[PDB]
């Protein structure tokens, strides 16, 4: 099937520049129009432009052809995104999406294929890794990890490698009085299993190069 | 750029209930006119193209209608797992443009929390530094209060909550309330607790915890 | 007993949309369908009876249709006064029943508030209590952050919120927050403060006074 | 105008009774028939039951039976509700209400609140908010049970930029509550600002001055 995956995301300097990229896999990349959408956060969908197969036609949101570049590499199947100038009004996660469902005399599609996004940060805050600290638990117990004082989002977390999914609560960040986010992973499991089972957080920051994987025990 | 715009731009219905939201654009778009489906945590999905036509893969009891400048989605019996936030997208002029998003949250049965509550670990102890974590699994309504007790003294504004989105299994809320504190004002008090309200709980939960 | 189902529990609309409720009866109920408003903190008002037609009085804009067991109560045109929960009503068969209501709320554009604090007052530290109280008034959207400050620094004390329905006027909301402490904590310091932070406020907004001033 | 005006709510232990009354004006009442609907906290509507002219027809929801009986009083204009050994789920407001169209409620009451409770009756004690373009005044309403309170303002002159704020239950299970107004500030040494304070349950009437 069609796969999408965005990269180059993180934190950028107002008024600095970040570039884009969209790796594909799954169709011919060469005979199709690729775009992008942004979104900032708790917002709704912004289209940024599209580019054809040819890269002879390039069109994009008016307020924003002054900032944003869109470009293709038909031979390394990937799309891209030069954005310059950024502003804090910028900040989103980015999509590369496919269109089609044309059949059409004239320039409409629908965009059946959207990739998982990439979020970009804009400020003049410095990168920061987490603190990652246990949750230790007391029929059902909690437990989980304390991912503190990190810069910017995103942070990944994942529960014995992937291995655990069900009761799983990750809750959204809060900005703190420091400037610093936040934020607590939970699961819920049987008390039978506590002293038996080994539970591991796994805390990923790409903007610090950081990588936790913390043993969580009553 | 066609203005497109949403209404209800919120909603909470049952299980069950046909559901339709709707879409206008400033001027005439023909049937030029796209439905996405944005899950929470999620990327947009494709639902509806060409107005009425369902997208490969989408069930039965999503359908669109309307032309020109007006437009409905519709949802025949809504499902636990169609929580998420709907758009309409114009696709007549450049640039496309995107209504506003119709967000859609599903009323069920009151469920009372189960709550926990957490001691700062050791070794964030050595930073100078304490967390007191409270957590409410799976609840119904959304609204709950969450009030810090430090030896049966009230606290304010020393905490932060944070609620997850409705669930797409079970329709419930979670949330977590932490208390920061540094080493010198946590190493004062003995006893920590978390006094939870909500309109399944006939009377409020207290979690503590002796430090 | 016939059971009403109203759709959706739930709605928030702009100023100028064309709002839909739907009603469903357990049984047929022929046209006895009639359609009641209320206001934050007041009565029912009867809008709409026998299913389509319109008491004296009430605006235009309100319709209702439909025959059997699904029904429809219509605002043509939201108006800032049509903040309200809306039931439906069967009058076929005893007893009669009611909806379970459909809460209408108003999107609208942010509103910052206007801030004012206000000190215990002597009739009350005279009683051995003082009572802080800040006033953040017609703001939109609903989230706001008041934190109290005693002597510049953070003041972890008992503090309650209450907050208003969505004016009738305006949509907007205000939110009183109450500081109380014991005469003799009360003394201990001597600027007392509320900050808010809002989405209307590029900064946040600080408003005090001096214990004694 | 068509006035119907309900009066005998407050407190009430569980497995007590009450009498509600619905005093008439503006229609002639023994031409109608008159009914009692409820709504409980943060909740629906329940329609209660109805009584004819004569008293010849009383017709009740079948659940609510042994809980309630209606009657009136055709010379004294008057609508009775006898409640019978409630249970903390009959807490709500009893609106009195005028059927009409031949099945229609078109006039309804302001309502009275009845609280189910083992508690005891407390009236409030009344505070000055004072200020020191636009300035604020009020009135702090403290330490008072059950519900609920009214405020007026200038006994009812003023009733414009006026946010009277809901009760919220204290630590102590005693409510409080703040009514505000906002006013020109260049009126603070011209006008009076008098808070007019009833908590019917206890039959308390305070009138507080709210000065700079
Ligand atoms: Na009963």
């Amino acid at each position: 099937e069609v796969q999408l995956v965005e990269s180059g995301g993180g934190l950028v300097q107002p008024g600095g520049s970040l570039r884009l990229s969209c790796a594909t896999s799954g169709f011919d990349f060469s005979r199709y129009w690729m775009s992008w959408v942004r979104q900032a956060p708790g917002k709704g969908l912004v289209w940024i432009g599209e580019v054809n197969p040819d890269s002879t036609s390039i069109n994009y949101t008016p307020s924003l052809k002054d900032q944003f570049t869109i470009s293709r590499d038909n031979a390394k199947n990937t799309l891209y995104l030069q954005m310059n100038s950024l502003r804090a009004e910028d900040t989103a996660v980015y999509y590369c999406t496919r269109p089609n469902y044309y059949g059409s005399r004239y320039h409409y599609y629908a965009m059946d294929y959207w990739g998982q996004g990439t979020l970009v940060t804009v400020s003049s805050a410095s990168t920061k890794g987490p603190s990652v600290f246990p949750l230790a638990p007391s029929g059902t117990a909690a437990l989980g990890c304390l991912v503190k004082d990190y810069f910017p989002e995103p942070v990944t977390v994942s529960w014995n490698s992937g291995a655990l999914t069900s009761g799983v609560h990750t809750f959204p960040a809060v900005l703190q009085s420091s400037g610093l986010y936040s934020l607590s992973s939970v699961v819920t499991v049987p008390s039978s299993s506590l002293g038996t089972q080994t539970y591991i957080c796994n805390v990923n920051h790409k903007p610090s190069n950081t990588k936790v994987d913390k043993r969580v025990e009553p | 750029d066609i203005q497109m715009t949403q209404s209800p731009s919120s909603l909470s219905a049952s299980v069950g209930d046909r559901v339709t939201i709707t879409c206008r654009a400033s001027q005439d778009i023909n049937n030029y006119l796209n439905w996405y489906q944005q899950k929470p945590g999620k990327a947009p999905k494709l639902l509806i193209y060409y107005t009425s036509r369902l997208h490969s893969g989408v069930p039965s009891r999503f359908s669109g209608s309307g032309s020109g400048t007006d437009f409905t989605f519709t949802i025949s019996s809504l499902q636990p797992e169609d929580i998420a936030t709907y758009y309409c997208q114009q696709g007549s002029t450049l640039p496309f443009t995107f209504g506003q998003g119709t967000k859609l949250e599903i009323k069920r049965t009151v469920a009372a929390p189960s709550v926990f509550i957490f001691p700062p670990s050791d070794e964030q102890l050595k930073s100078g530094t304490a967390s007191v974590v409270c957590l409410l699994n799976n609840f119904y309504p959304r609204e709950a209060k969450v009030q810090w007790k430090v030896d049966n003294a009230l606290q304010s504004g020393n905490s932060q909550e944070s609620v997850t989105e409705q669930d797409s299994k079970d329709s419930t809320y979670s949330l977590s309330s932490t208390l920061t504190l540094s080493k010198a004002d946590y190493e004062k008090h003995k006893v920590y607790a978390c006094e939870v309200t909500h309109q399944g709980l006939s009377s409020p939960v207290t979690k503590s915890f002796n430090r």
